[PDB]
């Protein structure tokens, strides 16, 4: 997987970009044939839902594969936890990654206490 | 009902505690203990609101929250709370997440605005949960 | 690390904010605002402790803790913090939950005992993590 | 794992939405929007099962599923799910190809009436860890 | 000329009509999931019919073996049977087969209905002239 | 690549009074890309039950580890029957049955083209 | 215009069938008698397909995939009823085998159409004229 | 020649003789529609059998699958299985058939008589060439 191609397209299109992560099958090595590339980005502002989708399709065209682009600033705590745990950092400072993880893990630990009852009830 | 009423009382108590500690607001901007009290009773308010939301999501199987903000999203999606109220209550969560740490990422102007024109949202939320 | 030094600074400020608000403790049990300010700064000491534990558990690849308590447990298994201190910090998170989410059920006799004696558990943690 | 939790909830949601939309059956054959909803939610149950299956194969290190159907064979081979359950879940993999490609409703109704229990049976064995 | 080209064009026309009939103004759209589900499925049916027309033209005209669903539109653009903007737009729709299922993103669906249905109609008219 | 013997065996073992088996997708042409559909057409004495046909398509799909489209030529359109007669590859059945089916569909498609020509021209501007 | 000529041809053919047929004691034996009605029954079918295909073209209903589809498109778009559509589709088969192919003992079904299903052609041309 | 060819040839032989019985002196023919309806039907049966032969050979010989009856004879002529004049006379025969069955009001009738008297051996020539 051309990670350099990924870093260039996102830097050239996202203003005030801070972090680029590769998650899902590709980050672990479970990357098969009809695989969907998963990318998580964090910038100073939130990316518009339409703008982000169109950008994922730009990466999809250049990579010749379906790409799922996630804006960490607007994604769920569950999704952010999945990125800090399974994800591989492609771009950004070590500091920004650490700061994002500390915020995420704390928020996820708080969410677990809040929704534990809902989790137990569905999982029987 | 037994837990929803308990949380309704804690919100009513905390709203009154904000009003008592803040008062005129003149001394608030300078006294740190006054800020510390208001910050905590605002946190207790939105934490008790999430607690109510999660109880409704549990008894009605509305869904699994993916964030603390998602607790109000599920009630709004299931038309139990009005969309503008859902957005306001989700903004309160944002305040809690920043205010859980030290007062360094401070916005006293945002804290003052919530006390002045946004405490109505917590009361408005109680008024729609009572209609079970 | 820069995140660790920043969080250590947070605990130092909040320990001093508890000592100043409580003072002599003559008006502590009487005044709700003094209780509210002590409880908020205790939570800020707890959160910065949990944040340090979460950071060290991720950076040193000791595991991912899905609870504040598991984060301290993981540090004890990897002998980064002593086990009596781990259980002391875990009991401090316990007090934080009942002090915030169920303030009416809270017994101040335990809070006073923490201010007077157990406020050094944070200082002990601040030094054992400083020795890298 | 959250993948397993959220995918189980998706199946639960989709089954409740199929049962709701279909109802008695009278209105189903005349409204294409109801047909489309039932069809899309069946594909959603199918992919949520494939996703759960792939996650289990990977974590428990059972093997490398070479296809969507193979995700269910690997589970059955490791006696995690019964062969008739596996065989039934594999039957659902062919549903995706029934909607999207015209390629020139009785099957949909048959599935709603008889194969929704296969998805529920799958949730139950996963919940039982 | 082929019954595949005729019928796949007929499918797109029918699916576009059904997308327009269901959506309408968009008021009742964000409330009823039944209306959302219908639009998405008919959008997925448009993507597939286009890819199937692309794959058939690449084989018949002997332009190469498409290495993916997106490469199918690349081979057509390379031989100037479709414009590069049209090719890129039809490729954006290739990613629309994944939005309904692997997710739970209705703003994107609305955007496609309002601004990208024209792409399928553009492709139909381009293929019509043989 | 494609086990035709398995296809013949499974269909013969499940369809009563089976007359013809045809392979007619990308596989019959060799244009069979990866993650392709297997397209099979059958003709038996009686029209197959829709559910029985779909269930059998899935039985073949499990055994062949690929999506399987099974077509009953007795209920298929004239357009679809013409596709099978043109690009199809006969896997089983008598030459008599194939030639009879082929001449029956070519004539029906020719009569159909005469009728729907104006409709086709009208929609293809 | 073409529908009017096609309706006129149907009426002309039904009256032509009734004239040649009349009694049953002259059908099963005479071949010129059989050949006259079999052609005018086909003429009825073909003209019904043409009326259907003109409506399918004008109203943009779809592309027929079979001769039977000409009537299916009408019923799916609520222009004719399902029982009428099903009756007319069953009549296409009569045109298919029993007319342009030598045949054997299909005569018993041909007489059944003459004495009981000539009204289906009449019901169709009355429905189309009505719009 | 296989079964399909044998059975189709037999149909042409039978329908040609059938036209001959219905066309004796041919005086009462131009006045009676019943006699015209039998001649037109058996001529169509003769036409259809020839299309079926042509369609069968085009598929067997891999010449291509014709979309129309006209294309079937062109395919046979292009690969020299039949002569261009025969292909053209057989295509004229099916063109006559279409007018004779679908547009009876605009049928020449004089050409139909000319076809029975002179051009009826065009079907017979096709039987011999294919044999
Ligand atoms: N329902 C869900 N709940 C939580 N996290 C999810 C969910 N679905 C997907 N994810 C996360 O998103 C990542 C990528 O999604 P997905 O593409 O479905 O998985 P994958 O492992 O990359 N498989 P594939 O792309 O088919 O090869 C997963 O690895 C999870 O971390
Ligand atoms: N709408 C249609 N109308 C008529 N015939 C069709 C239509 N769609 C498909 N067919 C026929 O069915 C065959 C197989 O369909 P399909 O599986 O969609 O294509 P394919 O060529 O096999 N491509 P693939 O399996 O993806 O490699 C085609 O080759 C056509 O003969
Ligand atoms: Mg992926
Ligand atoms: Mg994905
Ligand atoms: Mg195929
Ligand atoms: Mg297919």
């Amino acid at each position: 997987l051309n990670e350099n191609k990924i870093i260039k397209l996102l830097r050239d299109n996202i203003p005030k970009l801070q972090l680029i992560y590769l998650f899902g099958s590709y980050s672990q090595g479970t990357q098969h044939r009809n695989s969907d590339i998963d990318i998580a980005v964090l910038a100073a502002d939130t990316l518009d839902n339409i703008a982000r989708w169109e950008l994922a399709q730009k990466l999809a065209s250049a990579l010749d594969s379906d790409v799922d682009l996630v804006d960490l600033r607007s994604a769920s705590t569950v999704l952010c936890q999945q990125v800090v745990t399974q994800g591989k950092q492609l771009w950004g400072t070590q500091q920004d990654d650490e700061l994002f993880a500390v915020k995420t893990i704390s928020m996820y630990q708080h969410l677990q206490a809040e929704r534990q009852a809902i989790i137990d009830d569905v999982m029987a | 009902n037994d837990i929803i009423i308990n949380k309704i009382a804690t919100i009513k108590r905390c709203i009154k505690r904000i009003q008592q500690v803040y008062g005129d607001g003149s001394q608030f901007k300078q006294d740190f203990t006054l800020q510390d009290s208001v910050i905590l009773n605002l946190q207790r308010c939105c934490e008790a609101c999430i607690d109510i939301a999660n109880h409704i999501n549990r008894q009605q199987q509305l869904g699994i929250p993916q964030s603390s903000r998602d607790s109000f999203t599920l009630l709004a999606q299931n038309n139990l709370i009005t969309q503008p109220l859902s957005d306001n209550l989700k903004k309160m969560v944002g305040l809690r997440n920043i205010a859980v740490h030290d007062a360094q990422e401070l916005n006293l102007d945002i804290v003052v605005h919530v006390v002045q024109h946004h405490l109505e949202d917590f009361e408005q939320f109680i008024d729609v949960i009572k209609a079970e």
